[PDB]
RNA sequence: AAGCGUUUACUUUGAAAAAAUUAGAGUGUUCAAAGCAGGCCGCCUGGAUACCGCAGCUAGGAAUAAUGGAAUAGGACCGCG
RNA sequence: UACCUGGUUGAUCCUGCCAGUAGCAUAUGCUUGUCUCAAAGAUUAAGCCAUGCAUGUCUAAGUACGCACGGCCGGUACAGUGAAACUGCGAAUGGCUCAUUAAAUCAGUUAUGGUUCCUUUGGUCGCUCGUACUUGGAUAACUGUGGUAAUUCUAGAGCUAAUACAUGCCGACGGGCGCUGACCCCCUUCGCGGGGGGGAUGCGUGCAUUUAUCAGUGGUGACUCUAGAUAACCUCGGGCCGAUCGCACGCCCGGCGGCGACGACCCAUUCGAACGUCUGCCCUAUCAACUUUCGAUGGUAGUCGCCGUGCCUACCAUGGUGACCACGGGUGACGGGGAAUCAGGGUUCGAUUCCGGAGAGGGAGCCUGAGAAACGGCUACCACAUCCAAGGAAGGCAGCAGGCG
């Protein structure tokens, strides 16, 4: 198949290494996994050394990140948006390391609204009738309000992040190395980091 | 003046979108006696390939060269004089191998013929093996 | 080669077996184990040429399979097993404890020991390990992983453990005036006093070990081995003491004593 | 040439086989082989048909439903003879194994029985006890060094900060002078 | 006792440098080419040593051959606002 | 042993080469009594091969219902050998040759802090909070039918085993640690307020992998090292937490026990393998410019890989080497330790028993396996070549002998 090798190509002057050997076994190379967005398809590959990895082929779900508070959900990804490394990366929805991702901002709606009892998205005109967050967010005790209360003091949210919290979708770059592990999680992007990706998400769109 | 390029610059170690009611810089010794210089911590900056803000490790060798080429970015070309002593005819000869080394971005006064040491880690390119660690100015030339 | 080798050549076996060159083409190789290939001397080695008790490869294949050789703690049933420095081979049937110290030369010494002084041995510690639950592990020479160590003990120290259950008793701390057996290189069997540390930062250290007649030598750290605090050993010594005296010195050595004995 | 399921044709097909493939026993151990097969449609260019009758009719055939050939091997294994025999976890099994006679001429009639496998014994009863006493013993050894590595560990607390404290007191001497 | 010290070429010591082969200690394979053996009423033993080009590490020297200080003075040094 | 002699001329002295002189290799001619060692299809054809052999292997310790032998003490399975076979491991070791290869291989010195690693050895393996006195069905060996001219070609019917293939809990297991936390208690304030404790239900809480944060037990000259805590995943083409076996036999009043063997998740050790740092190689200018959007030299971000790298991809900059000989070509060049000649200097050979590299006529691709781009492994093309009943099958002696050229 392909071979890495550095033999197979020209010098630091410009001249021919002409082969002294054939193709290697540990001059491995291997095709692309090249990921999609569906149901989780995952193959093994034995490796050099006995070991397995793991070829993901199509992946929708994926524990990421939220740093400000340091907290992790297993979201599923809906769209691909940005990618510095090729324009077909984007065109076709292809997932490999650093992309940039709409994913789902609810399980982080649940955990803000269930941890600092403020509410989060919420358009104005809407009611839960289920009632359920209506129970999370009222009935509270005497002692236990100082520290909602506390919580409620160091709850402050960015403007940007607020705004995507409310469209529901949230950015996410891919951090993980998806095709070797099969896992293809990563970490919601925040304040400059933000900033300078939508700023080259409106740069492409125009 | 930085973050140029299509993805987001930063550096690994640090983390910078902390609760807010200057970044915080990632720096490191390099061993040998050598003295980290004051623009990688003071610069805003960054280099994964830099010898002292970056993932890499001095090992090896620490050698010595002149600076004669410096049209490529971030990267510079040193030259090597040393004399090689025939067995036969019992004289010298002059011979110089150009590699390829790495500048960090940390200096930024450096002309031609200047004296120049580097050192063995790990290779980040095709012919680069080599970071520059620290920078000595030519004989004369103040100006 | 496309994979690791199995063979050794005869000719390509280090010196300080001293084997011989008419007889076989091939050499014992030694087994994967605690020792390196070039430093340790297998047991086939040591039960036939050394000793001369046996007379065959298959008869040294028969004694270790009547379950007679016990090196240090548990019977190996292989003839290549790699006995390298500081280990103990009893043999239950002759009452005869044997301790792998090298020679004043590049050779091993049979050396005869006590059931008091083969319960115990001592070995260098290599490195330390920090385990998975936060517990110090001491790495020596012949593998030994053991934790739970005292925490006095660092890189290039040497410990005492004991046979029969694999635990510490007591320390050598590598300090200035302490003994050394040199194990490896020119100086292979030479047994003096600690006079100089030199540091190196990146390059590799030395020490300067002064013999106790007065020869002053330096050597470099991987092949160095207290035996014990200043000038009082633990273990017991061969014959020469690790002097290294001169050929000439040797030669009246070996005449005198021709010429007494008649 | 032999047959082939789901390989569909009638002519002759060359096809790679593997371990885990039909007509086609591997040598080494992952040995792959070009094998010539036929089609799994039945047609004229045949020689042999094996055909297997699943119900059987109304006449009795002579030649098949006639002589009943016996079963040449009994069950083996405990679970399998309690299947068979529909028999319980309490109730024995090695009075109810299956024992073959042996007859001809010269020797002496003898009567044979198979070795039962995965029987419950006291061997394996033994041995089901060792390896959890193992258990027992490795627990136990690691809280006996444990509790020696805290006495170790407490002891050179106690002379650290007893260096600790000549220190500090080195430092107010270095204060006071 | 630990660290720093204007850079090289040079020069001296020290470790690392696989064996066989090269020289060479001992040995009556009947001598020798060879081999690592043998002698005594279990022991004595040896199976050394030397060379190992070239490059690299380290520890002293600065004669020799380069290299530059400060000259529109943004020149050193002990101190201040 | 730092060595000369004859030859141009009628004769002399030079330069100058030739011829003598002595070894080490290769062949050849003549002759040949003993004995100890001893090279031996390398030079042209790394050209082609009939024949036969060269890697298979069982211990009391994985499977034993072939009477092939076999003991009588049996009805409480298997006395003990044991063909064949499943499974495990080796077959990636060794032998041959130097075809290719000129900063390539290789020699000296380095690091893997940038990676893997069978076996052996030393550590781990009730740490996890939810039928176990032992789980399920398929098959070889065997009985029987055979197809083909022929193969180490195999199929349908009846079975039967696992340390081959999957599922999988009892015991520790009663309480600890973080959370939500119903609710309760004490003091003070007229009161809101403030301070200090106990606690129902449920969730998570072993090692290993992935993501990011906080702090900084033990080291290195140096980590984004080892380790602690924090919020989850743990790839159905699933990761370990023994659903194994053998020998004498004991202690309680059914429960407890030894010597071992084998297989295993992780950390070390060893044999290594591979990528890298610096220096070193024959001749040629009738080879002076070479490389480069068919990667050339770097940066950014990815893919693959065991890991670092244009190894490769998308976009940018036009760079990189060279008269100190790059680039191109040739070699009757594998490199080295070494061999011969020798005053000192050097000159020539090295394919050859020791190490490293390459390979089985030429390339290319892959399963297995820890380790192969393996060829006494396969898969396609070129060249050679075997049996045929004319449908097909089958091969790689630069291994050992041997045959042709």
């Amino acid at each position: 198949g392909i071979s890495r090798d550095n033999w197979h190509k020209r010098r630091k002057t410009g001249g021919k290494r002409k082969p002294y050997h054939k193709k290697r076994k540990y001059e491995l190379g291997r095709p692309a996994a090249n990921t999609k967005i569906g149901p989780r398809r995952i193959h093994t590959v034995r490796v050099r050394g006995g070991n397995k990895k793991y070829r993901a082929l199509r992946l929708d779900v994926g524990n990421f990140s939220w740093g400000s508070e340091c907290c992790t959900r297993k979201t599923r990804i809906i769209d691909v948006v940005y990618n510095a490394s090729n324009n077909e990366l984007v065109r076709t929805k292809t997932l490999v390391k650093n992309c940039i991702v709409l994913i789902d901002s609810t399980p982080y709606r649940q955990w803000y609204e269930s941890h600092y009892a403020l509410p989060l998205g919420r358009k104005k005109g809407a009611k839960l009738t289920p009632e359920e967050e209506e129970i999370l967010n009222k009935k509270r005790s005497k002692k236990i309000q100082k520290k909602y209360d506390e919580r409620k003091k160091n709850a402050k949210i960015s403007s940007l992040l607020e705004e995507q919290f409310q469209q529901g979708k949230l950015l996410a770059c891919i951090a993980s190395r998806p095709g070797q592990c099969g896992r293809a999680d990563g970490y919601v992007l925040e304040g400059k980091e933000l900033e300078f990706y939508l700023r080259k998400i409106k740069a492409r769109k125009g | 003046d930085i973050q140029t390029e299509r993805a987001y610059q930063k550096q690994p170690t640090i983390f910078q979108n902390k609760k807010r009611v200057k970044l915080p810089r990632y720096y490191k010794n390099i061993g040998l006696g050598f003295k980290t210089p004051k623009e990688a911590i003071e610069g805003t900056y960054i280099d994964k390939k830099c010898p002292f803000t970056g993932n890499v490790s001095i090992r090896g060798r620490i050698l010595s060269g002149v600076v004669t080429k410096m049209k490529m970015q971030r990267t510079i070309v040193i030259r090597r004089d040393y004399l090689h002593y025939i067995r036969k005819y019992n004289r010298f000869e002059k011979r110089h191998k150009n590699m390829s080394v790495h500048l960090s971005p940390c200096f930024r006064d450096v002309q031609i013929g200047d004296i120049v040491t580097v050192g063995e880690c790990r290779p980040l390119s095709k012919t680069v093996r080599f970071n520059v660690l620290k920078v000595t100015k030519a004989a004369g030339t103040k100006k | 080669a496309r994979g690791p080798k199995k063979h050794l050549k005869r000719v390509a076996a280090p010196k300080h077996w001293m084997l011989d060159k008419l007889t076989g083409v091939f050499a014992p190789r030694p087994s994967t184990g605690p020792h390196k290939l070039r430093e340790c001397l297998p047991l086939i080695i040591f039960l036939r040429n050394r000793l001369k008790y046996a007379l065959t490869g298959d008869e040294v294949k028969k004694i270790c399979m009547q379950r007679f050789i016990k090196i240090d703690g548990k019977v190996r049933t292989d003839i290549t097993y790699p006995a390298g420095f500081m280990d103990v081979i009893s043999i239950d049937k002759t009452g005869e404890n044997f301790r792998l110290i090298y020679d004043t030369k590049g050779r091993f010494a049979v050396h005869r020991i006590t059931p008091e002084e083969a319960k115990y041995k001592l070995c260098k510690v290599r490195k330390i390990f920090v385990g998975t639950k936060g517990i110090p592990h001491l790495v020596t020479h012949d593998a030994r992983t053991i934790r739970y160590p005292d925490p006095l003990i660092k890189v290039n120290d040497t410990i005492q453990i004991d046979l029969e259950t694999g635990k510490i008793t007591d320390f050598i701390k590598f300090d200035t005036g302490n003994l050394c057996m040199v194990t490896g290189g020119a100086n292979l069997g030479r047994i003096g006093v600690i006079t100089n540390r030199e540091r190196h930062p990146g390059s590799f250290d030395v020490v300067h070990v002064k013999d106790a007649n007065g020869n002053s030598f330096a050597t470099r750290l991987s092949n160095i081995f207290v035996i014990g605090k200043g000038n009082k050993p633990w273990i017991s010594l061969p014959r020469g003491k690790g002097i290294r005296l001169t050929i000439a010195e040797e030669r009246d050595k070996r005449l005198a004593a021709k010429q007494s004995s008649g | 040439f032999p047959m082939k399921q789901g390989v569909l044709t009638h002519g002759r097909v060359r096809l790679l086989l593997s371990k885990g493939h039909s007509c086609y026993r591997p040598r080494r151990t992952g040995e792959r082989k070009r094998k010539s097969v036929r089609g799994c449609i039945v047609d004229a260019n045949l020689s042999v048909l094996n055909l297997v009758i699943v119900k059987k009719g109304e006449k009795d055939i002579p030649g098949l439903t006639d002589t009943t050939v016996p079963r040449r091997l009994g069950p083996k294994r405990a679970s399998r003879i309690r299947k068979l025999f529909n028999l319980s976890k309490e109730d024995d099994v090695r009075q109810y194994v299956v024992r073959k006679p042996l007859n001809k001429e010269g020797k002496k009639p003898r009567t044979k029985a198979p070795k039962i496998q995965r029987l419950v014994t006291p061997r394996v009863l033994q041995h089901k006890r060792r390896r959890i006493a193992l258990k027992k013993q490795r627990t136990k050894k690691n809280k006996e060094e444990a509790a020696e590595y805290a006495k170790l560990l407490a002891k050179r607390m106690k002379e650290a900060k007893e260096k600790r404290q000549e220190q500090i007191a080195k430092r107010r001497r270095l204060s006071s002078l």
